[PDB]
């Protein structure tokens, strides 16, 4: 089953996540996200290092993204 | 083809190694090898069609894709081949292959930018087109992210088991190929792409050359089990969702199955490889 839906600012950007299976933006562009067997997740930005939910997932790709918008899948 | 490890190149065949993958960038060759490993790993699912990644095919489907590289590396020089980093042995941010002359150091602190090697924005050699944010210089973070990279102790550990894979033949599974692949366990081939940081802990890994390097260890390693358990092999063998067996072919080629290229010596063989031994 899905994980709740998530709005904060995070770092000065706006992350939001949502049920679809499950779907990430950061300031409104889409962060491409799975989900792994055992429940964790990644992204696109960070695809070897698995976290716990998918808000954790998008407070990772922030944390990469130093700042730099992200690019449309 | 004989694949070196990449402590033991000469300054020739350094030379040659970056010069042939700058030509392979230039000519637009390299960014479509980025791209294709892009797709794969977004696409490779744990519920779904899984080809790339967290499978069974994870190690035919990687060898062969170094296979298309080396080709190409080839074709511009033809005395050129893959280089292995064995990262159990070379794992210091000071090791040889973090040199101006090969692949460069670590990112600077402020943005990871790559600020040395051949592969340095800097140079104007090496753009970073197929990406995923604006960014469009090399970045890395050595030991940045993770504290260290895997011991020979942690590998061996790895290559004691007996099975190549296991039901469900997914990140969830017990068994080799996914110990080596890193999902469970003390954790090998993911953790190094984690510990280098930067493009090379993202989708489109590809776009830092230790790619190669790494996935070409990766490789090894599968061989360095075979010898090590001469008597156990691909699995699955028939009929399995979603995944792919022993002799059914494997996206994007194709024309080619896990069967085909479970003996690398067909295609290359490596500096030093034990002999099946106890
Ligand atoms: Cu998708
Ligand atoms: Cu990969
Ligand atoms: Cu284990
Ligand atoms: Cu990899
Ligand atoms: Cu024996």
């Amino acid at each position: 089953a899905a994980p709740e839906s998530f709005d904060e600012v995070y770092k000065g950007r706006r992350i939001q996540g949502r049920p679809a299976g499950y779907e990430v933006f950061v300031d409104g562009v889409q962060l491409h996200v799975l989900r792994n067997a055992d429940g964790s997740w990644i992204s696109v930005v960070s695809h070897y290092d698995p976290v716990p939910t998918p808000r954790a997932a998008a407070r990772a790709a922030v944390d990469e993204l130093q700042g730099a918008p992200l690019l449309p899948f | 083809t004989v694949r070196k490890n990449q402590a033991t190149l000469t300054a020739d065949e350094k030379r040659r190694f970056v010069a042939a993958v700058l030509e392979l960038k230039r000519s637009g060759r390299y960014d479509e090898f980025v791209r294709t490993h892009n797709e794969f790993i977004m696409s490779d699912t744990d519920s779904g069609e899984r080809t790339g990644h967290r499978s069974p095919s994870f190690l035919p489907w990687h060898r062969r894709f170094l296979l298309d590289f080396e080709q190409a590396l080839q074709s511009v020089d033809s005395s050129v081949t893959l280089p292995y980093w064995d990262w159990s042995a070379d794992r210091t941010v000071r090791a040889s292959l973090w040199a101006p002359d090969f692949l460069g150091g670590t990112g600077r602190s402020t943005d990871g930018r790559v600020m040395d090697g051949p592969f340095a924005a800097s140079t104007g050699n090496w753009p970073i087109n197929v990406r995923v944010d604006s960014r469009t210089y090399l970045r890395r973070s050595l030991g940045g992210s993770v504290a260290e990279l895997p011991t020979r102790a942690e590998v061996e550990s790895v290559l004691a088991i007996s099975a190549y894979d296991l039901p469900p033949y997914n990140s969830a599974s017990e068994g080799f190929r996914n110990h080596l692949e890193g999902w469970r366990g003390v954790n090998l081939h993911n953790r190094v792409h984690v510990w280098v940081g930067g493009q090379m802990a993202t989708g489109v890994s590809p776009n830092d050359p230790v790619f190669w390097l790494h996935h070409a260890y990766v490789d090894k390693l599968w061989a360095e089990w075979q010898r090590r358990h001469p008597d156990s092999a691909y699995v699955p063998t028939g009929g399995t969702p979603d995944v792919v067996d022993l002799n059914e072919t494997m996206k994007p080629w194709n024309t080619v199955r896990p069967a085909d290229l479970l003996d690398h010596t067909a295609y290359y063989t490596f500096d030093a490889l034990e002999h099946h031994h106890h």
